[PDB]
């Protein structure tokens, strides 16, 4: 009886909130973002009997990453030379070589342009792929750049070769990060192996669709995550563990040519072509792909107990979703993937190698916006890149009769990063509390 | 504050391709879906399919994947719908509707639009035919029947406006033949049948044809 | 898949009353349901979503709740302008809609006045012989009519129509039509219509012979 | 082009040259203006310039 208030200081307890986060840079980074801030030595401490909940669909920093990536791109591109004077009437028929149909923008086109002195005009020419050209009304020999009817076009600075450098985040003073480590977690619900860290591990700002690549891999068996408010989900994420390797190549040898716009800025394009002409392609080990699809199918049925399962290729929309889109080196790609999803199922390593044929177009739009078409400078010579994949993005039609179906999508750039930050939830510590005791001043 | 307006529509010929359109207003074009829903007269609604404006994904209903088509342009905030091989049974109203949505689920519809009808028929301009509903033989009912006219609407009156008391007019209905028809009635005492005359005065604007039909001659 | 059964097809009320609507579902859909407003030749609008939460700009007299496999909507104090059609909606599996229920003016029952009209000779010459049957000034709306020739029920080649409830006395009027070919008209000899309504103890029947 | 022009005096049907969809090409247009936003250049009284 007769207990009295004791006021402890700095007791461990937290509540949810949202706050800005520091972004760390690698110790040997590119060289505001190039070489700072510093790189720490991370550590992870495991705990006992810690009770906590997570929600991968609500957590904060997913939104923040969207701002950071766009801010970085804006900083990188802002000072580079605009291409506005280049946008003028093109005159082309372009059948000067035995290979004209596949590209149709050939050397020997012509468009009046300003020379290095401001009151004289000159005639030039260069290559273009028809996927970046459109035809004006009437005379079928006149052409215009696709995005110039609506926006200005900016050119990547030739000395800039930005690539996916990993980034990891550190909470500011007063906040703490919780991680969870149970290997069967669905992405929403309680955890029983809570943990705390100095900072998150590496994350790469990779841009792709129909599947995410160069990313990390799972720790256990394949997992499937989704929202659970209603079956009519937007995007279902499937996370792989077994890495299926992939290769892609571009055999032709591109020749770099240039023009100068005054006062002091140069413009690049594609000129002569060397070697025999072929379409770009990729390869896959059908063994591994079919085995992975088998496992996915036999895991996917858990939410759909008894219906048949069948895949079909994507449908409609701009090329950013009809195909697989990814970039290697300094140029982009688009790859039709009908063959890799025409399968089916029902209830109850180089053999058979598959190939797929792709295309490359220069002019690009940041997947979301209008008004900011990026222009890529062509890369001379041949290009090839090994790569591997770790997950797929699936959306579903209207389930009918005794069958259910999935198809590949994922055009919203948000989801990609949603697939690599399901772990962390950021909270704030409340270092003050109260309790009763019996101690006496004894003054 | 936000609006969704429609253009196009109107009459179309049987078996022909048809178009509609919806124009967005300044709320935001990249942050919401769009749905197309229709309503046959005197029937429950149904859904066709939903088109995201962001990238252009369609996803059709199960009953129409051969005949529909969507596409959009973000530059002018516009959405076009293509429907092919109009069958007779597609005659109905069409709406656009916005659709709130979180990052991982879809919830409901919250802002319907203007509403635009479509009518399918093989007929050109054509005037009605008139047939009286003579009374049967203390109070008896009589009326007139208007048949086989196109397009809507039509005007009806009784005894040059001198016998409008107690007149009921059923709304016109589209037939399986492609022509409109309707009926109107009026009630009078039996004794007045043998001492009065009744007239149905009708006029159809598209053809501007006019009719003045008697009703009593066959009061059997 | 999912089907919503909406009943009753009509509700009768007067200004100042409290009216309760109901919507039934084929199978459980959690709390995912909403109620919508619809009017004559206008743009429908939002009333209630999640079955409990009201949206901005809505009048404060709307309310409702869920019942596991049933959903309830109620108007606390009916206003004159609230007389319209409403329909329930669900968004759990794939979108669908109900049939729609209408608010009705409360009044007493009244039996219909029945009539029949044989084909007109001027119309009969076309070979598209059609017949008409009429019901005038009755209440309530819910009713049925049947066509019979030679005591044989007929369907498919007939149509139905209804008027708006007459404000001055609040009674409905209904008419129907039958269509026949001249050969079939000759083949059949006697034609009749049948009616069923609340105010009639037995089915009132009318019939005629050709000519 | 109306019953009275002195009230506004910038009428449809002034006209001026302007750039079209693409740079090396020019087009002709017209629109209205209230004369309180227009001034006359020296000499030819048919030439005007934004104030």
């Amino acid at each position: 009886e007769n207990l009295w208030v004791t006021v402890y200081y700095g007791v461990p307890v937290w509540k949810e909130a949202k706050t800005t986060l520091f972004c760390a840079s690698d110790a040997k980074a590119y060289e505001t973002h190039a070489c700072v801030p510093t790189d720490p030595n991370p550590q992870e401490m495991v705990l006992k009997n810690v009770t906590e909940n997570f929600n991968m669909w609500k957590n904060d920093m997913v939104d923040q990453m969207h701002e950071d990536v766009i801010s970085l791109w804006d900083q990188s591109l802002k000072p580079c030379v605009k291409l506005t004077p280049l946008c003028v009437t093109l005159n082309c028929t372009n059948a000067t070589a035995s290979n004209s149909s596949i590209i149709e923008g050939m050397k020997n086109c012509s468009f009046n342009i300003t020379t290095e002195l401001r009151d004289k005009r000159e005639k030039k020419n260069a290559l273009f792929y028809k996927l970046d050209i459109v035809q004006l009304d009437g005379n079928s020999s006149q052409y215009r750049l696709i995005n110039c009817n609506t926006s200005v076009i900016t050119q990547a600075c030739p000395k800039v070769s930005f690539d996916p450098i990993p980034i990891h985040y550190c909470a500011p003073a007063g906040y703490a990060i919780l991680k969870c480590n149970n290997k069967t977690f669905t992405g929403t619900g309680p955890c029983n192996n809570v943990s705390t860290v100095q900072c998150t591990h590496g994350i790469k700002p990779v841009v792709s669709t129909q599947l995410l690549l160069n990313g990390s891999l799972a720790e256990g068996e394949i997992i499937i995550r989704s929202e659970n408010i209603t079956k009519n989900v937007k995007t279902i994420i499937v996370h792989l563990n077994e890495s299926v390797k992939i290769e892609c190549t571009r055999p032709n040898n591109k020749t770099r040519t240039s023009i100068r716009i005054g006062p002091g800025q140069w413009f690049y394009a594609t000129g002569q072509v060397i070697g025999d002409i072929r379409e770009a392609y990729c390869n896959i080990n059908e063994s591994k792909w079919n085995e992975t699809l088998q496992r996915v199918s036999k895991k996917l049925k858990e939410y759909f107990p008894h219906k048949n399962i069948t895949f079909q290729p994507s449908s409609g929309g701009d090329l950013e979703i009809t195909t697989h889109s990814f970039n290697c080196g300094g140029e982009f790609f688009y790859c039709n993937t009908s063959s890799l999803f025409n399968r089916t199922y029902m209830a109850n390593n180089s053999t058979r190698t598959i190939t797929i044929h792709c295309r490359i177009k220069q002019i690009i739009n940041m997947w979301q916006e209008v008004g900011r078409a990026m222009y890529a400078p062509p890369i001379a010579g041949n290009i090839t890149c090994i790569s591997n994949i770790t997950g797929l993005l699936l959306t579903r039609d209207y389930g009918k009769n005794n069958t259910e179906t999935f198809r590949p999508g994922g055009g919203n750039m948000k989801d990609n990063w949603r697939s690599e930050l399901y772990k962390y939830k950021v909270v704030k510590i409340e270092p003050l509390g109260v309790a009763p005791t019996r101690c006496k001043r004894r003054v | 504050q936000v609006r969704l307006a429609q253009y196009g529509g109107g009459v179309k010929r049987l078996g022909a391709t048809m178009t509609l359109s919806c124009v967005a207003s300044g709320y935001t074009f990249n942050d919401y879906y769009i749905h197309w829903v229709r309503q046959a007269p005197g029937q429950g609604f149904e859904l066709l399919g939903y088109i995201d404006p962001a990238n252009g994904r369609p996803d059709y209903a199960g009953a129409l994947r051969e005949r529909l088509s969507f596409y959009r342009d973000k530059s002018m905030e516009t959405l076009y719908m293509d429907l092919r091989s109009l069958r007779y049974d597609d005659t109905a109203m069409y709406y656009c509707v916005r659709n709130v949505g979180t990052a991982g689920s879809l919830l409901h519809y919250d802002h319907w639009g203007s509403g635009s009808p479509v009518i399918v028929s093989s007929a050109s301009t054509k005037g009605p035919s008139v047939f009286p509903l003579a009374p049967s033989s203390g109070t008896a009912a009589l009326g007139c029947l208007v048949k086989d006219y196109f397009p809507e609407p039509v005007t009806v009156s009784w005894n040059s406006g001198a016998l409008t008391s107690g007149v009921h007019t059923f709304p016109a209905v589209l037939q399986s033949s492609g022509l409109y028809s309707l009926s109107s009635v009026v009630t009078v005492p039996s004794s007045s049948l043998g001492t009065q005359t009744y007239i149905c005065n009708v006029n159809h604007k598209p053809s501007n044809t006019k009719v003045d039909k008697r009703v009593e001659p066959k009061s059997c | 898949e999912i089907v919503l059964t909406q009943s009753p097809a009509t509700l009768s009320a007067s200004p100042g009353e409290r009216v309760t609507l109901t919507c039934r579902a084929s199978r459980s859909v959690r709390n995912n349901v909403a109620w919508y407003q619809h009017k004559g030749g206008q743009s429908p609008r939002l009333l209630i979503y999640d079955a409990s939460t009201r949206a901005a700009g809505v009048p404060a007299r709307f309310s409702g709740s869920a019942s596991g496999t049933e959903f309830t909507l109620a108007i606390s104090n009916l206003e004159s302008e609230d007389f319209t059609v409403y329909f329930c909606l669900q968004y759990n599996n794939w979108w669908t809609f109900g049939q729609g229920t209408r608010v009705d003016i409360k009044r007493t029952v009244a039996a219909p006045s029945v009539f029949i009209f044989p084909p007109s000779d001027e119309q009969l010459k076309s070979g598209t012989a059609s017949v008409v049957c009429l019901l005038n000034n009755f209440y309530p709306r819910e009713a049925k009519v049947q066509w019979k020739v030679d005591n044989a029920l007929q369907s498919g080649n007939s149509q139905e129509s209804v008027t708006e409830q007459d404000s001055k006395d609040s009674t409905y009027s209904l008419s129907s039509t039958l269509t026949l070919s001249k050969a079939d008209y000759e083949k059949h000899k006697v034609y009749a219509c049948e009616v069923t309504h609340q105010g009639l103890s037995s089915p009132v029947t009318k019939s005629f012979n050709r000519g």
